[PDB]
């Protein structure tokens, strides 16, 4: 997904989607969860991957 | 994938499949996501000799 002008890649797990909402699962079980920047890490811009998507990307902290 | 093997068929896109398998060796994802048409013409030409 890219927040910000940035790609994001996950931690442990892939994204999933209902149709209107985006979350972050387990590979073998399902169990959502709602995406912030504790589960994953950026790297480059939002230029040289296939598919990317876009979302909003919770800050746990700062704004809180 | 692997998992037609132990229990039911589920079905995956190739590119997160070949992800899957090359974060078992030790290297991380973006390497992968960032050298798709390299990869894909190394491999083509490998097959063929």
């Amino acid at each position: 997904i890219c927040h910000d002008g940035k790609a994001h890649f996950p931690r442990e797990g892939v994204f999933v989607s209902n149709g209107t909402h985006w979350f972050v699962t387990q590979r073998n079980f399902y169990e959502p969860q709602i995406i912030t920047t504790d589960n994953t890490f950026v790297s480059g811009n939002c230029d040289v991957v296939i598919g990317i998507v876009n979302n909003t990307v919770y800050d746990p902290l700062q704004p809180e | 994938g692997w998992t037609f093997g132990a229990g039911a068929a589920l079905q995956i896109p190739f590119a997160m499949q070949m992800a899957y398998r090359f974060n078992g060796i030790g290297v991380t994802q973006n390497v992968l996501y960032e050298n798709q048409k390299l990869i894909a013409n190394q491999f083509n030409s490998a097959i063929g000799k």
